[PDB]
C-alpha cells in the first residue's frame, strides 16, 4: 500500500485560545487622591496624616 | 628597544573554496523562529513498469506511492573569547581594532574544516588507491567519467586539490605539443585552465586530513542487513555487523573509512543497469560515519551512509545489482593506519551550508562584522570589577545532506 | 452616579477645591464611510449638481 505521511506536514497555527478574567472594582472604589505622589522609597518608609 | 612600530607584521591565511562552491541556496532563512531546529526537503519519485500482452486487464498488481525526506539541521556554537585587561590592551591600541582583524579568520578557518570533515565522513563514492598521489591527467578525468556514467546532470561538478598535486598537473601540461597559450600559460603562471577533463578543477592549501585506524582479518558480513526503501527512505544510512575481525582493538575503525563490498555493483540509477570500469565492474563502497570500536570474537556493528537497496516488493529503488546476504565478502581501502589529506570531488546538489542570524543581547554593547557573506555577532561585557573586560565573537550554521551517492573522495589510481 | 475620568497628574494644592470635581473628555474620531451622492441635473440654472 502506499505510504506517504511524509509528503505533509503538523502545522501549529498562530492562533490563541481566549482564557479567564477577573474583575476590578475595589481599586476603583478605594480613595486614591490623598496617597497619590506622596511616598518616596529614598524620603522613608511611613507617611502620616491629621485626625479632625 | 622603546620605538615599536603601529603598523602589525603580516601573518598567514588559507583560502575559501567549499563555502563558495556548496549549495547556499535551498538553506538559507528557512531555520527561522517558527521552523524549529531542523527542517526537511522532499525527494523525486520513481516508477517501474510491467511487461503483459493483453490490454482488458484493468485490474492487476499496481506500483506503491512512497514519500521520502532530507533533514537539514544546525550545528554547534563556533565561539571564540579572550579574556584581558582592558586598559593595558587600550595602553597601545585604538578602538580595540587589531583582535578584529585575525579573528574573523578563525571563524572562517574552522567553518571551512567542520565542512570539510562533514563531506568527507558523509559522502559516499569512492575512487582509486589512497596511497598513490594524483600525477596524470586520467586520475582527474576519471571523476568526470565517473559522475556522468552514474547519471547526474542538472547541476555542476567540482574537484578540489593539494597546491604540491597542482604542480604536478601543470608540469604535465608543459609537455603538450600543439596548445601553444596553454603552455605559455604553464610555463609562466603555473595555472591549470577552469574545466580540467570535464570537471572544473580547484586547488587549495586548506583541506582536512585523516588517519586511517587500525584494522587486520579477512572482514565479512555476519547478519543480513534491511536495506528495504521503507526502512531507508530518510536518511540513506543503514547499520551492520562484521566478523572475522581482530581479538580485541581500540578505534577499529575511524571515521571515514571506504568499506567495499565485492560481490554488488552499482547501477545506472535510471535504466538500473551495471556499470563498467573498463576492465572490471564497480563494486558498492560506503563510508563509516561513527568510530567504531572492536570487542573479543571480532564482532564490530557499524554505521554507513550510503544503502544498497534491493528491496524485492518495491523494485524501483533500488540501486545495487544484488542484496547483500552472510557470508559476503567485504574490504576496506588503504593501509593500516597511514594520514592522508584526501581529495574531493562532488555535484552542486550534495551539501549544503546556511547560517543562522543571532539577535542581539539586552543590555550588553555589541557589533556585527560581515567577512564574505558571514555575519559574526561581537559581543563585549565587564562582569567583574577586576578591571577584566571580555569579547565574544559568535556564528551558528546549519548543514544538510541531500543524497550521498552524489559525491565522496578520490585518490590517484597507478 | 458620577464616575470621573483617570488624574494620574496630581495638583500641589488640594483641599479637593471644594468637595469634589469630575473630569469629562470629548472623543474625536475620524473614519472613511460609503455614501451615496445624487446627481440632480435639472438644465436650469446650470445643470450638473452633485
Amino acid at each position: 500500500p502506499n505510504n506517504l505521511d511524509s509528503n505533509v506536514s503538523q502545522i501549529v497555527l498562530k492562533k490563541f485560545l481566549p482564557g479567564f478574567m477577573s474583575d476590578l472594582v475595589l481599586a476603583k472604589t478605594v480613595d486614591r487622591q490623598l496617597l497619590a505622589g506622596e511616598i518616596n522609597s529614598s524620603t522613608g518608609d511611613s507617611v502620616s496624616f491629621k485626625r479632625p | 628597544s622603546q620605538i615599536v612600530l603601529k603598523k602589525f607584521l603580516p601573518g598567514f591565511m588559507s583560502d575559501l573554496v567549499l563555502a563558495k562552491t556548496v549549495d547556499r541556496q535551498l538553506l538559507a532563512g528557512e531555520i527561522n523562529s517558527s521552523t524549529g531546529d531542523s527542517v526537511s526537503f522532499k525527494r523525486p519519485h520513481q516508477f517501474s513498469s510491467l511487461r503483459t500482452p493483453t490490454g482488458d486487464i484493468s485490474g492487476q498488481n499496481k506500483n506503491n506511492l512512497i514519500s521520502g525526506k532530507a533533514t537539514g539541521r544546525v550545528g554547534n556554537y563556533i565561539t571564540v573569547a579572550v579574556e584581558y585587561q582592558q586598559l593595558e590592551e587600550a595602553i597601545k591600541l585604538n578602538q580595540l581594532e587589531e583582535i578584529l582583524a585575525p579573528v574573523r579568520q578563525r571563524i572562517v578557518t574552522d567553518l571551512e574544516t567542520e565542512l570539510a570533515h562533514f563531506m568527507m565522513n558523509n559522502g559516499a563514492l569512492s575512487l582509486g588507491s589512497p596511497n598513490t598521489p594524483i600525477t596524470k591527467w586520467s586520475d582527474v578525468a576519471q571523476t568526470a567519467s565517473f559522475l556522468k556514467d552514474l547519471g547526474v546532470n542538472e547541476g555542476e561538478n567540482y574537484a578540489v586539490m593539494d597546491p604540491w598535486s597542482a604542480q604536478r598537473l601543470a608540469d604535465a601540461q608543459t609537455g603538450l605539443h600543439a596548445s601553444d597559450q596553454l603552455v605559455r600559460t604553464a610555463w609562466e603562471n603555473a595555472q591549470i585552465p577552469t574545466n580540467f577533463g570535464g570537471i572544473r578543477a580547484l586547488m587549495s592549501n586548506g583541506l582536512a586530513s585523516r588517519t586511517q585506524g587500525a584494522f587486520g582479518g579477512t572482514l565479512t558480513v555476519k547478519t543480513q542487513p534491511t536495506v528495504t526503501y521503507n526502512a531507508v527512505k530518510d536518511s540513506y544510512q543503514f547499520t551492520v555487523t562484521l566478523t572475522g575481525a581482530t581479538a580485541s582493538v581500540t578505534g577499529f575503525l575511524k571515521a571515514g573509512d571506504q568499506v567495499k563490498f565485492t560481490n554488488t555493483y552499482w547501477l545506472q540509477q535510471q535504466t538500473k543497469q551495471a556499470l563498467y570500469n573498463g576492465a572490471t565492474p564497480i563494486s558498492f563502497t560506503a563510508t563509516v560515519t561513527a568510530d567504531a570500536n572492536s570487542d573479543s570474537g571480532g564482532d564490530v556493528t557499524v554505521t554507513l551512509s550510503g544503502v544498497p537497496i534491493y528491496d524485492t516488493t518495491n523494485p524501483q529503488y533500488n540501486s545495487v545489482s544484488r542484496q547483500v546476504e552472510a557470508g559476503d565478502a567485504v574490504s576496506v581501502v588503504g593501509t593500516a593506519s597511514q594520514t592522508m589529506k584526501p581529495n574531493l570531488f562532488y555535484n552542486k546538489f550534495f551539501c549544503g551550508l546556511g547560517s543562522i542570524p543571532l539577535p542581539k543581547l539586552h543590555s550588553i554593547d555589541s557589533a556585527v562584522a560581515t567577512y564574505e557573506g558571514f555575519s559574526i555577532r561581537v559581543h563585549k561585557y565587564a562582569d567583574g570589577d577586576a578591571n577584566v573586560q571580555k569579547m565574544r565573537f559568535d556564528l551558528l550554521p546549519a548543514y544538510v545532506c541531500f543524497n550521498p551517492h552524489m559525491g565522496g573522495q578520490f585518490f590517484g589510481n597507478p | 452616579p458620577t464616575s470621573l475620568d483617570v488624574t494620574s497628574m496630581t495638583s500641589w494644592e488640594y483641599n479637593w477645591f471644594g468637595a469634589d470635581v469630575i473630569y469629562i473628555a470629548k472623543y474625536y474620531e475620524v473614519r472613511k464611510e460609503s455614501v451615496d451622492v445624487i446627481s440632480y441635473r435639472h438644465p436650469i440654472t446650470g445643470e450638473i449638481a452633485t
